[PDB]
């Protein structure tokens, strides 16, 4: 998010 | 030599013969890349780096040495020296269509989706039969909703991938990407197959003989020794999911390991697992494959649990060794390992229905509700409970949630109960509306504290990523995300790469159906929006029925369900974590479950949670269905008490009945192997 | 309100009164988005970013909120949420300049220096007369040594800055990078006091009372009070040079404190600090300036250091507080501070001669030889001696290094002294020949470890950073780097934006008179490399004469420089640090004092060291000085031999010495103080 | 440096 970071899922 | 190049798969060979080319020409630049290139294959970084620059030294103006020294870079996270590297191979050369193709990528990764795109459009013009670029740039107009000649490249992709999958090669669609693509089962399924050979290939050349396993409850003083192995026991949705699950497990009966994939980032999840497992394991500090999954080994695992399958950190290479006799896909990969040193998957019914065993390489092992589990009661226990303000009456316009609420209310002099407290428009109610007005950060009303839900970072930071529980009332309301006060509110709040054209006309529909409605959007990521909002407008919506809103922080983001009336899950691939997001705000969601396990899940919680009315089994129920819940306001009501009472009652977010239903299921898979039978499903 | 954006300077005024136009007309984007936009130079930046989000709410297209909101993101170093806005703000109109160069300083930042010169230019093509994006642009044609239209380009810079400080605005050139521009004296000194003076605005605004300062020795048992305040307490430079010097006080007559402004990175050199300083105290921790101050006046501190000046990680806001009585600039910082708050600048005679005073806002303070000093005696020990091999006798070609060296040659059947050991063509060095020509790690001869110069990364990665000093025999060669056996090597190992045209052409011109000979420049960075080459081609000289290698770690970069025979030093910006590290190699260094402390520098380390013969007076003398150092061997002999022993029995690397020298210095100010005079030079 | 970090002064 804007201020910091959102973790999600992602491919390796 | 000509010959170690062509020793294509048996690397140590390669290897020894570019080195015994370096005894006879010590002076040999293509000899020095080529060695470093391979020495980069076994993840020698730094002995690759060296050579590389000998390669470079000899040759200074080796544009394919420096481009492929700058892939080297990227995997030491050493991201300035590659960009130097991709940059310095394309002034050498700037038809190195490679090279462009390499910028893009550091592009894409920094999130610049632009300066990608315009960079593998670079490599497509230089190099047009080019499957690595042309898939990466598909990937990046996806996440963006740029569907310019979508139909097109679908097909192109399809054919990419039937070319590659005939051929052997390794597809350029990374498996995870395979399910946003109409690729059939069996392409998905190959692709993963092929992602799960590579691993079997850099393990074998390490020439370990198979691991021999427990086949009794012996040695454990009669406990199973369960081992979760993750990269994400951290700030992840995956402890956001999971992070209670080790330590509600029956220590008399099982005995939990957690192998830690990252180093400790400093936050409440990783203290939590780390605190709560049995054992946790730091393997993010034993980098070789065969020590790590030596230290498996005696620990004694019977079920090795594999929570990346093919998302970020993963080492697959440490199930492919075998190091424990029973290997189950658990949570964090939504589809299969195609791999067959994967036993089974963790999945259910209605996710994974016994018809389509076909979809997956692994053998279905069913929980009995859904495998999907969430953290939220523990996570966010102050949205079990809300308050309204009225300024007749709303459930989702002037919310209050805390640990204090009902203290709160009690203090003041008139509150109705609808079950619902209602506060009445007195000075309160005004003290409350114009600090949000005013951007305000919170108030004090009869010494509890009133916070504004959009300030909870400068208010307690913890509270805000959901490592606490707030310690404030937290006031959350449609005003501060700019939504309309007298209309329905639709929301999704996933990434927007789970868009595709189809679901926004579907959306479109029910949004002309229902005119008295705005469709709530996330920029996730912000580029995405004016796409999304052009393809709208040309498919006759004016520019204020979609409202975009920032990414928030956790919490921020579970409270602001509760503003919407209706979720509508995108049917490409669902709400996963945001399917429990917006259930656990009490926020009924729209699905329309597909072929796919990715497609299946939100189906999947909503059969758990008791709604099997908002279950679409084509586009014109699901339609009808939101068309329904946006017009019929008692109906919606009745389905919103469902949802709010059901979060609770219902199997859903019980972490304990979770742990206990997981916990019989692996009993069945050790009993079933203890009794020499070889993996099968289990129901 | 028109006011408060008026209010220009008087910024707590401007925050009350856009509070205010927010509580007549809640709804009110442009008042959200400037309360952020001062919010945040206040230093308040979740709140600034909270405003931000507001004003975007209102007015979803507002390209300016965007473009302010990725600087807040940027403070926040949220680098790819500021991409994001950056990148929003140039989709909703690809022709605002301002959010296209925000967009070029990100991928300056980066490193990605032909991406920040492509969009400073769409800058510059939206906005002609945008003096921040042209002195930007400026420095990164600089960084590459791009000199496209270069005499214009200074005299554009000469007249911006004039523009500016006529006008009283802060000026667009950098106080760190004047030194690079044809400026008066005057201009810089004037761009230095507007950045200082900008310190004193944002430290005013909390209209703290002066400290009032001890006037005696009593309190502190009769020991002056220093303090060392440094971002650089670390894997810096600056720790690369004064590393020992805290715990080298003393404890007798001094109290040493050490201030961080930054967090510990986990490296030795923090540690050294930390354990010797007799009280370090970690102010990154404390982001408050009031409050860091009033530590700082709270320990009682006579005399404060400023490291820094206007480079990375300064808080001289802290020095703006006054603290402490007596406040000096000393060695990270090669320039005035123009500021009224510092009293002296520790230098020296040669650096700063009297007749310059005027150059500097502060008074100088005199070191007896140069205020220059270097950890290399403490660091790279493993290079106070060396021997050779004979493939008649170079002492550059092939070179072994290390603690251990003395009994490695005595286990050798035979070897001769010229004091120099050299080693014979034996099996011995066949074996160490052979292992650098295959690119091997190491080898062992007779029980001790003969490693690769190369490779020292693999072998021990603190060893390679100078954080441990080598526990095996290194071995360095001309081959290492492609440099010829049988020519003259002149070296630099200055990043390149050292290098302007008038140096080049020096260079050019002492290569075709000294025909059997290389320039060795390093790729710091590698895209300034074909500008370099092809300015060079364009001066009439052949591909081959400048040899490029890659930027080093730090222990093989000194180790390395003993390869060369000549270091031609930069006249626009001497070598500071990179002075100091090629003297410790043994290498002489050529250089011509100008008329800044920056261009000075290096004459004052050769001054020191007793090396008078190197300094030029002009341009005439540095070509033949060099070229005579080039074809006089005999002398050449002599000069080397001069700085090998010189760097030892010289005070130049001597950090004893330098710490009593300027303890006796701290004295001198203190004793001119207490006796209730004002800061005056001190010689 | 290629590899990792070479930490230089640099303005603020
Ligand atoms: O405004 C938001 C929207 C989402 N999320 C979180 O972002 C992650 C999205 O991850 P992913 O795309 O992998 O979710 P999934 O595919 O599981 O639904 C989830 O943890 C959400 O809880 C968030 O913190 N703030
Ligand atoms: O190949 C190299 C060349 C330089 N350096 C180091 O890089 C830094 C360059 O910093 P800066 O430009 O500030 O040096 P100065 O201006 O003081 O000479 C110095 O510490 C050098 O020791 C290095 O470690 N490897
Ligand atoms: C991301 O996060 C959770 C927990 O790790 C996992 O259950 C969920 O399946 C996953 N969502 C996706 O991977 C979407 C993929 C389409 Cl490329
Ligand atoms: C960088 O490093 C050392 C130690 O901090 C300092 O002494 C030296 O003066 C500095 N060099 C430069 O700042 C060059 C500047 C031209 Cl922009």
């Amino acid at each position: 998010y804007p201020g910091g970071s959102t973790p999600v899922s992602s491919a390796n | 030599l000509a010959n170690i190049k062509r020793e294509q798969g048996n690397i140590e060979e390669a290897v020894r013969l570019y080195r015994k080319a370096l005894e006879v020409f010590p002076e040999f630049a293509a000899a020095h890349s080529n060695l470093a290139s391979v020495l980069q294959q076994q993840g020698k970084l730094q002995e690759a780096l060296m050579h590389y620059k000998e390669a470079i030294r000899i040759s200074p103006t080796f544009a394919d040495a420096y481009s492929n020294m700058g892939n080297t870079l990227k995997e030491m996270q050493d991201v300035q020296g590659a960009l130097q590297c991709y940059t310095r191979a394309i002034q050498i050369n700037p038809a190195f269509a490679d090279a462009h193709s390499n910028l893009a990528s550091i592009h894409k990764d920094s999130g610049n989706i632009p300066e990608a795109i315009a960079s593998y459009r670079t490599a497509l013009k230089l190099k047009p039969d080019f499957p690595d670029a042309y898939c990466n740039l598909a990937h990046c107009l996806q996440i963006v909703c740029d569907w310019t000649d979508y139909d097109e490249r679908m097909k192109k992709l399809v054919s990419i991938v039937a070319d590659q999958l005939e051929k052997n090669r390794l597809p350029s669609v990374h498996p995870h990407h395979s399910m946003l693509y109409p690729l059939s089962h069996g392409f998905r399924k190959a692709i993963a197959e092929r992602h799960g050979n590579l691993c079997l290939d850099k393990i074998n050349v390490l020439h370990k003989p198979p691991y021999e396993h427990p086949k009794d409850l012996k040695l454990s003083d009669g406990r199973l020794r369960v081992g979760y192995v993750s990269s994400d026991f951290g700030n992840h949705p995956t402890s956001h999911l999971m992070q209670s699950i080790p330590g509600m497990h029956n220590p008399d009966k099982f005995e939990v390991f957690c192998y830690a994939l990252s180093p400790d980032d400093g936050t409440n999840f990783r203290v939590k697992v780390m605190a709560e497992a049995n054992h946790f394991i730091d393997l993010s500090q034993i980098p070789c494959n065969g020590k790590a999954a030596d230290r498996i080994h005696q620990d004694g695992i019977h079920i090795l649990v594999n929570m990346n399958g093919y998302t970020k950190g993963a080492r697959n290479e440490l199930f492919a060794l075998r190091p424990a006799p029973i290997q189950a896909m658990w949570l964090g990969y939504p589809g299969t390992s195609g791999a067959l040193f994967m036993d089974y998957i963790i999945t259910d019914q209605e996710t994974s229905p016994a018809e389509v065993a076909e979809q997956y390489s692994e053998k279905l092992a069913y929980m009995p509700h859904t495998f999907f589990i969430g953290d939220h009661a523990n996570m966010f226990p102050h949205l079990k409970k809300k308050a309204v303000i009225d300024f007749h009456i709303y459930d989702n316009r002037i919310v209050l949630n805390g640990i204090d609420l009902k203290a709160f209310l009690d203090s003041l002099p008139d509150v109705k109960i609808v079950n619902m407290p209602v506060i009445p428009m007195n000075t309160i109610a005004e003290a409350v509306i114009e600090m949000i007005n005013r951007g305000q950060i919170q108030i004090t009303i009869n010494g509890f504290s009133i916070s504004n839900g959009l300030a909870t970072t400068q208010i307690n930071n913890k509270a805000a990523t959901g490592e606490e529980v707030p310690r404030t009332i937290i006031v959350t309301t449609r005003s501060q995300y700019g939504l309309p006060e007298d209309a329905i509110v639709y929301c999704n709040f996933n990434q927007l790469y789970k868009i595709d054209p189809s679901t926004l006309q579907m959306w479109a529909n029910i949004l002309k159906r229902v005119p008295n409605s705005v469709l709530w959007l996330l920029r996730f990521p912000a580029v995405g929006e004016p796409n999304i909002q052009q393809y709208a407008q040309n498919m006759g919506l004016p520019q204020n029925r979609i409202i975009f809103s920032p990414v928030a922080p956790k919490e921020e983001h579970v409270r602001r369900g509760q503003l919407a009336d209706v979720c509508l899950d995108t049917p490409l691939c669902n709400g996963h974590t945001t399917g429990m997001d917006v259930l656990w705000a009490g926020t009924p969601m729209v699905t329309m479950p597909g072929e796919t396990l990715a497609s299946r899940v939100a189906a999947s919680q909503l059969t758990c949670l008791g709604c099997l009315e908002l279950i679409a089994k084509n586009r014109q129920e699901y339609e009808d269905i939101a068309v329904k819940l946006g017009t019929d306001l008692e109906y919606l009501k009745k389905v919103r008490g469902k949802v709010w009472k059901q979060r609770i009652s219902s199997p859903l977010f019980n972490t304990k009945q979770y742990t206990m239903e997981l916990e019989r299921l692996y009993l069945q898979m050790w009993e079933h192997y203890a009794a020499g039978n070889k993996p099968d499903h289990m129901i």
